[PDB]
RNA sequence: AACUGU
RNA sequence: UCUCCAGGCAUACGCGUAUAACAACUCGGAUAACCAUUGUUAGUUAAUCAGAAUAGGCAAUAAUCACACUAUAAAUCACCUAUAACUUCUCUGUUAACCCAACACCGGAAUGCCUAAAGGAAAGAUCCAAAAAGAUAAAAGGAAAAGAA
C-alpha cells in the first residue's frame, strides 16, 4: 500500500517540464470555459508582436508558403463530386449592369486611374444582387442567406516556433504568430453548414509546401496588435455559415501588368494565395464559433468555397477546414490536414461594345449556378 | 548544534533537501566540508525511514517531502533500502578533498552513498604489517 | 482609559 | 533539473553600433566565471509599417451609447460653379542588454496592452566574537488597544 506520487515535474521549478505544467494548467482553464466568447478573449487577451498577412500579396510563392504557414495541401481543379433557362441567365446575370455602365451616369472620378477600377466594383455588386434573387426560388437556401459586401474577416492561428537570436530574451523559446486580415469583395453568410465535398480525414498523396527560409526572408513584418478572429460578423448573428465568397484582384496584380513585370506565372500564384488565406481564415472563425479551438479540433469537417477575379476572368476555389491544432504542442500528433480545391481563372466575356455585351461565357456563369444551387443534405 | 546555511532556516531545509535529493540521483557529491557535515546526519536518518518500509504513511510523507523528484521514491524503498537491511548505520562516506582553486579556497570534501556501483574512490591505507616497527610489535604480541 | 519590553 | 522572487511586451523620446560571430586575456566590469573589454568580420530587406493646382458661389441648431432630457465652463473642410493637369512605387526610417544623471550611479524617464504563458536570483568562502543596527518572542505587571473629552 504505497501511495507513490506521480513522476512529474515540479511546478515552482525554472525548468522547460516546470514551464510546461504551468503552461498545462493555464490551458486546462482554456478548456473550463464555457463560453465561446470567453474562449476568444481568453486566448487574445494578450497582444504580443506576430507576422502580419496580406491575403493579396506579390511575393514568390506566397501561397506556397501560406500553405505551409496554413497545412492546407492545394489540389488543382474544383473538389470531388431545377431549370432556370442559361440563355436567360446569361443576360439575366445583368449584362444590364454592362449596359448601365454605358447608361448610367455618375461624377466622374479625379484621379482618372480609379474609372477602370471603379468600373468594375459597380458591376461586381450589381451582378451580386441579381444574381441572389434570380437563383433564390430553386434554392432556398439563398433566401436564408446574409449578402456582406467589403466587410472584414480576420482569423489568428500558431504555427512553429522560433529562437530569439539576441536581446535581453535571447535564447528564449517563443510561437510563431500570424494574422491574416481580408476583405472580400462579396461574401454570403447562411445559418447552416455547407455539404461537405469529402470525408473527414481524407488523405492523398500530395504534400503539404515546405519552406527553407525564414519568413521574414520573403517579405513579411511582425507588429503587435490586437489578436482577431472573425467570421465576418459578430457570433450573435444566426448566420455562422456561409455560403461562397467573392474576392476582386486590384489592377497591379493584373495579367497585363504581371507579365510586363515578367511575372506572368505568378498570376495563378495570386489567385491561389488570396484563396487559401481568405477561405482558412474564414473557415477556422467559423469552427471558433463553435467551440472548437485548437485542443479541441473539430468533429465535423468545415467546407467553403470563394471566387476570384481579376475583372475579367474569374476563378472557383474550395477549401476545406479538417485541423484547428496548429501549433507545435497542439500539432505535435495529429494525422489529419486542410484541403482546398481550386480552379484556373476563365474569362466570362470578351469585351462590351455598344449598348450590349459580346463573347460572355455561360460556362463560367454555370459554375456560379451550379455553385448556388448546391445545398446542405 | 546546526549550522547556519542559506538566507534562513526554511532555506536551510531547502538547501538541505536539495543536497539530500542530489546525493540519492547520484550517490557522490563534493561539496563544502562545512556544509557536507550538516547534511550527513540527515542523510542517516532517512535510510532508517527506507527499512522502516514503503507502507509506513509517515515514511512516505517525509520522502516525498525530502525529494523532490518522485522517481527517486522507489528506488528508495527497492534500491537504497534493501541494500541496506543488512548494515546497522554508517551507510554515508565523507572524505576531504584539496580545497577549491576558485579564489575563495572553500574547504571541500566527497561525501558518498556506501555499497554504490561508482568507481571506488582512493581511500586511505593503513600501514603494512611488514614494516619493521609492524614485525617488532607482532613479535611482541606473539611472546605474549 | 486601553494597549503594549517605554 | 531543482529552490525561490514577481511589472512584463510594444511604440515614442534619446542614444548611434553598445548589436551578432570569431579570435584574444593585456586594458575596461570597482573580484572571478563570463563579457558590456581588446582585434577582425558580419548586420536592420516595406506600393501594405513610418517619414518626405486655381477662381467663384454657400453654411443658425455641441457632446455625453444622443433618443427623451436638460444644463453651462458654450463645446463642427464639406458641397456646388468654372479653369488646369492626364497613366504612378523611387528616395529615407527598421540592429542592441540602448536614454538623462562625471560612473555598469539603490535617482529621473511618455503612451498602449496585459499581470505571468512574460520577466528574474537575496548565498565570493569561513567563523558565529564583543559592541552596534534591524526583525521576532514575553512569566507577573501595564506609562510606575484603535475607545472619551
Amino acid at each position: 500500500v504505497a501511495r507513490y506520487p506521480p513522476i512529474v515535474a515540479s511546478m515552482t521549478a525554472d525548468s522547460k517540464a516546470a514551464r510546461q505544467r504551468r503552461v498545462q494548467r493555464w490551458q486546462a482553464t482554456v478548456h473550463a470555459a464555457p463560453s465561446v466568447d470567453e474562449k476568444i478573449r481568453i486566448l487574445t487577451k494578450m497582444q504580443f508582436k506576430k507576422y502580419v498577412v496580406h491575403p493579396q500579396i506579390s511575393a514568390l510563392n506566397a501561397d506556397r508558403w501560406y500553405q505551409s504557414f496554413t497545412k492546407t495541401v492545394f489540389v488543382s481543379g474544383l473538389p470531388p463530386a431545377p431549370s432556370l433557362d442559361l440563355a436567360a441567365l446569361r443576360a439575366a446575370v445583368c449584362d444590364c449592369i454592362l449596359q448601365e455602365q454605358v447608361y448610367v451616369r455618375r461624377r466622374r472620378p479625379r484621379s482618372l486611374f480609379d474609372r477602370r477600377q471603379a468600373l468594375a466594383s459597380s458591376i461586381l455588386d450589381q451582378v451580386v444582387r441579381t444574381l441572389v434573387n434570380l437563383l433564390a426560388p430553386l434554392n432556398p437556401v439563398l433566401s436564408t442567406a446574409a449578402l456582406d459586401c467589403k466587410r472584414s474577416v480576420d482569423f489568428y492561428w500558431l504555427r512553429g516556433e522560433e529562437r530569439i537570436p539576441a536581446g535581453h530574451r535571447k535564447g528564449h523559446i517563443d510561437a510563431l504568430r500570424y494574422q491574416i486580415n481580408d476583405k472580400p469583395h462579396n461574401q454570403i453568410r447562411i445559418s447552416k453548414q455547407l455539404p461537405e465535398f469529402v470525408p473527414l480525414d481524407y488523405s492523398i498523396p500530395t504534400e503539404i509546401p515546405v519552406m527553407k527560409c525564414k519568413p521574414d526572408k520573403l517579405p513579411l513584418f511582425r507588429r503587435q496588435y490586437e489578436n482577431s478572429i472573425f467570421t465576418g460578423s459578430k457570433t450573435a448573428d444566426p448566420c455562422c455559415y456561409g455560403h461562397t465568397q467573392f474576392h476582386l484582384i486590384p489592377d497591379r496584380l493584373k495579367r497585363e501588368r504581371l507579365i510586363r513585370q515578367n511575372q506572368a506565372e505568378q498570376v495563378e500564384a495570386v489567385f491561389r494565395a488570396n484563396a487559401i488565406a481568405s477561405l482558412f481564415a474564414w473557415t477556422g472563425a467559423q469552427a471558433m464559433y463553435q467551440g472548437f479551438w485548437s485542443e479541441a479540433d473539430v468533429t465535423r469537417p468545415f467546407v467553403s468555397q470563394a471566387v476570384i477575379t481579376d475583372g475579367k476572368y474569374f476563378s472557383f476555389f474550395c477549401y476545406q477546414l479538417n485541423t484547428l491544432a496548429l501549433t507545435v504542442q497542439a500539432d505535435q500528433n495529429n494525422p489529419r490536414k486542410n484541403l482546398c480545391w481550386g480552379s484556373q481563372s476563365q474569362p466570362l466575356y470578351e469585351t462590351v461594345e455598344d449598348n450590349d455585351v459580346k463573347g460572355f461565357d455561360d460556362g463560367t456563369l454555370l459554375q456560379i449556378v451550379h455553385f448556388l444551387l448546391n445545398k446542405p443534405r | 548544534v546546526y549550522r547556519r546555511l542559506g538566507l534562513g532556516p526554511e532555506s536551510r531545509i531547502h538547501l538541505l533537501r536539495n543536497l539530500l535529493t542530489g546525493l540519492v540521483r547520484h550517490e557522490r557529491i563534493e561539496a563544502t566540508w562545512a556544509r557536507a557535515d550538516e547534511m550527513r546526519g540527515y542523510a542517516e536518518k532517512l535510510i532508517d525511514y527506507g527499512k522502516l518500509g514503503d507502507t509506513n504513511e509517515r515514511a512516505m510523507r517525509m520522502a516525498d517531502f525530502w525529494l523532490t523528484e518522485k522517481d527517486l521514491i522507489p528506488k528508495l524503498f527497492k534500491v537504497l533500502a534493501p541494500r541496506f537491511q543488512g548494515q546497522n548505520g554508517n551507510y554515508t562516506r565523507m572524505l576531504q578533498i584539496p580545497n577549491r582553486k576558485e579564489q575563495d579556497r572553500a574547504k571541500m570534501a566527497v561525501i558518498e552513498y556506501k555499497g554504490n556501483y561508482l568507481p571506488p574512490l582512493p581511500l586511505p591505507h593503513r600501514d603494512s604489517n611488514l614494516t619493521l616497527l609492524n614485525q617488532l610489535l607482532l613479535g611482541l604480541q606473539q611472546d605474549l
